[PDB]
DNA sequence: TGCTAAGCGCACCTAATTTCCTGACGGCAATCCGC
RNA sequence: UUUAGAAGGAUUGCCGUCAGGAAAUUAGGUGCGCUUAGCAGUGUACCGCUAGGCGG
């Protein structure tokens, strides 16, 4: 959750990530040579989870 | 009032963020311009009335955190997990999660509308520019802070500037296909993150920071930047990042 | 009345260490001296020696074992090391980032200028300044070293520096003057009468000439390459801020069972060390029941208990409820 | 106590520097040092390796182009140095990692029961016997007319060791060079000494422009001969000269029927004798479960094989 | 405490061809799940 | 008021043995480096009679 300018006030900004974007992103990517980085991070449980 | 330009120069910036859910690089805009607000916050809870408006981010050097594999790809590292809240917080093994952090050395050159915009004021930001962070990576060190007054008493540097007409006129199908064509035919251009567009409407919801103020659910929205020299940069005004809000759509534009 | 934590209770570092950059040195130049330390890459080959389940054994016992490593080793004609790093000291007031509930704002900045009132920060300083003093931030060059020299320069001056091979790890000191000097400052800069401080720390450790230097190692997960990568800090050896603040904060000793186990432990929420796989405060000593008992349901804790919640705010972290759906 | 801890690990005693390679001349040994160099040597060849009956008739008679390198003395030396250091440390201040705090205090009162019968002395004498024999000089102690040891520890030169009047099978225990190397090794493996950096020279006459053998390089992917430079020059890994220094296992169950030493191993591997010889009981791992976790008075040449093994260091973790 | 000013530094033709570029064995154990 | 705030990656190791790079050669032809000037700037700074000022 973050704040955001919205004219002299603020507006807090709870962000929810994108799953099919991401999914999209390391089809469309695995088939292409601009830069890329693979995130060799989540295991399956956790991404069971 | 009295319309100026300060400029924070070399501020290096140590393990930053780098994870914008499709991008492991160059942190988001809206981190930047919130590094800017928090100092216009600050300074003006000093009793220092300093309105913050435009933003440039000059690029010296940076140390993405990991190494370079044999055939030229990025690893990505992490600090070791400790304990995170939740079910699982008496376990001394946490869970990892996706992270990726940076190291920046970075030229803030901001405008600046206040009252007197002197150098006492550059004075009030280096005893502000101690308890602040970029992205969420603390401060080592910085040269100076000073007034600049034309494009030549800025220093040697790569800027970020938008370029969406190299995205909107590009080979077709929709966005992330016209994004993968650009960077194939533009090498020298990056994704950038450049704000957020709302997946709600504007209410109150149960577990915020702040409890009231108005609240709305976001994606984040991406484009593309290149890096322009110092000195062939034509009438500044066109490095200098600035907030920009519509209905649904929180933006962060070169205008 | 407070019947709870907040919602979104959060709290940002007061000890911000840096990285650290490794450097080597001869001892007798070693103020005018200074060479870079490189970072090489050594591979191994061994033998399977790790257990085995018995079957696996018979068919791997003398199988060669080839694996992939890197090293930090010193030069033929430089005996010593250079590690600086730099520590930005915060108050604790102004490093609360978030908090929902108006009213345990208020209890806890009444809870951390009683702090301030006895003992203003000032047991935790000694304590972070002798976890400077014996140099702990030395996980594995502190073994094997001759003379230990380690030097702090708060603002611009130049404190006299420090034998660390005369502190013991388990003992803290409160009667050496350069130490009660640099904890001072610490601790104005914990009460908010000092908004920042700035404090950078030189040490030299005469291990040997050609000897190991031990950096820290990265957490790389790749599925090619699997072998030791350590860090490499603008090009040269170096090790992360967690691991040095880490070593900062060892500095409790008033667990539960301290008379038994006779060492400080690093100051967490449930105190887990690393080390020991049994956590060290999991019920009735831990943080979360130590402050829901000092902010909730007011009460006058024991000076330790105060020392460690204090000690954990100072560290920092995501310290709201139990979130429900 | 059951069961080993789920972290379990040990740091090394006996930490080893990189060697570095020199060239002199032996009547001028201590005036005079050049550095070695590693020269590339691009070598044809014959197809001589075994090919199958239906690549033989194709290939018997082809050319085989290899890459490789080579260290070779000059026309004007007559003699390598090598020089490294041993830095000693302390065996109970070793343990880098473990779990259960019981089992920290088993294995320091198991050590100081052997601090109490041999102050880490037999081990130490066996340390000194494989620095003085030279046996880290290992295809480079073939063909020498003379090879000279000098060990220094602080400011004191002690006297020099004639390495080829030293069987390799065996281990000298009336030697007082040894002996007087050997009982600070064994103070600094006890706890009284706090560390001991021990500088090794040894000159090695094998002649003029004769090779010299470094250690090669390990290749992982898809290659030719990569030799070890050190600062520049040539050199040896700190493992090749650690793994010649715990070459003193006499301890094993098959001693009588192979007389000489292997270097300390968990399972009791040995790449020269190509066969196990501790495969089973006299392992390390059913002799740290028999001395800490069902506790047993064991033999005092399985308690030398136990604390070779601490101080050599390793992940020894259940799970 | 000075050490010069001025012009300019080629046009052509090309840069080889054969045979090949190793065989072995092996590349760790632990831990990173909320409900 | 920054995808906010938090984080010890650790311990251990033998890369080895072997080798024919080799045979042949045309680099050539041609050419304007010129003009001019104070080693001057006093060219030196000593011989004597506490700090300071003085015969020739």
């Amino acid at each position: 959750q973050v704040f955001f300018p919205v004219g002299g006030s603020y507006h807090l900004l709870s962000i929810l990530p994108s799953t099919v974007l991401n999914y999209e992103v390391s089809d469309r990517l695995y088939r292409s040579k601009i830069p890329k980085i693979r995130l060799r991070l989540l295991s399956s449980n956790a991404a069971s989870t | 009032m009295m319309k100026g330009y300060i400029l924070l120069e070399k501020v290096n910036i140590e393990n930053a963020n780098a994870f914008n859910n499709i991008i492991v690089g160059i942190p988001a805009i809206t981190s930047f311009l919130g590094f800017a607000r928090a100092l216009e916050r600050k300074l003006n809870a000093k009793e220092i009335a300093i309105r913050i408006n435009g933003v440039g981010l000059e690029f010296h050097e940076y140390e993405l955190k990991g190494y370079k594999n044999k055939r030229g790809q990025y690893v990505t590292s992490c600090p070791l997990p400790g304990s995170i809240p939740g079910q699982n917080e008496k376990k001394l093994d946490a869970h990892i999660m996706n992270q990726a952090y940076i190291d920046l050395n970075m030229s803030f050159l901001l405008e600046v509308e206040g009252p007197h915009v002197d150098m006492s004021t550059c004075k009030s930001i280096k005893s502000t520019m101690e308890t602040l962070r970029i992205a969420g990576g603390i401060i080592r060190n910085y040269k100076k802070i000073r007034l600049i007054d034309t494009l030549a008493d800025i220093p040697y540097g790569y800027f970020l500037t938008l370029r969406q007409d190299n995205l909107n006129d590009a080979a077709g199908d929709d966005m992330l296909d016209k994004m993968i064509h650009a960077l194939q035919q533009e090498d020298t251009l990056v994704p950038i993150a450049v704000g957020f567009k709302a997946l709600s409407e504007v209410g109150h919801v149960e577990g915020q920071r702040d409890p009231e103020k108005d609240h709305c659910f976001v994606e984040s929205i991406f484009s593309l930047g290149g890096f322009e020299c110092s000195k062939i940069l034509e009438d500044i005004n066109s490095c200098l990042w600035r907030y920009k809000t519509e209905e649904g759509l929180y933006l962060c534009t070169i205008i | 009345t407070l019947k709870s934590r907040p919602e979104n209770l959060s709290f940002a570092r007061c000890l911000n260490t840096t990285e650290a950059k490794f450097w080597q040195t001869d001892f007798l130049k070693r103020h005018t001296f200074k060479l870079p330390l490189l970072i090489t890459d050594k591979a191994v080959l061994a033998s399977k020696g790790h257990e085995m389940p018995p079957d696996k054994l018979e068919k791997e016992i003398m199988d060669p074992n080839p694996q992939k490593s890197q090293s930090c080793t010193l030069s033929t004609e430089c005996d010593t090391l250079r590690i600086d790093f730099g520590i930005k000291v915060l108050p604790v007031k102004e490093s609360m980032y978030s908090c929902s509930d108006y009213n345990y704002r208020t209890a806890i900045y009444q809870k951390i200028d009683e702090y301030i009132a006895e003992d203003g920060f000032l047991t935790l300083a000694k304590r972070y300044v002798n976890n400077i003093a014996n140099a702990r931030f030395l996980w594995r060059n502190r073994k094997g070293a001759e003379i230990i020299e380690t030097i702090v320069t708060i603002e611009d001056k130049e404190y006299p520096s420090f034998n660390s091979k005369s502190f013991n790890l388990d003992t803290f000191v409160e009667d050496n003057a350069t130490i009660n000097e640099i904890a001072q400052q610490i601790a104005d800069t914990f009460a908010g009468k000092r908004e920042y401080l700035n404090i950078y720390v030189t040490c030299f450790v005469k291990i040997g000439c050609a000897m190991e230097v031990y950096p820290s190692q990265e957490m790389t997960f790749d599925d090619d390459d699997k072998g030791k990568k350590l860090f490499k800090f603008e090009g040269s050896a170096g090790m992360h801020s967690q691991k040095i603040n880490n070593a900062l904060r060892t500095i409790d000793t008033w667990y539960p069972d301290y008379t038994t186990y006779e060492f400080p432990i690093p100051v967490e929420n449930y105190g887990a060390a690393r080390s020991i796989g049994i956590p060290f405060r999991p019920d009735t000593k831990s943080f979360y029941k130590l402050i829901d008992r000092m902010i909730l349901k007011n009460e006058d804790l024991p000076i330790e208990d105060k020392h460690y919640v204090m000690a954990i705010l100072i560290r920092g972290g995501m310290f709201s409820k139990k979130q429900e759906k």
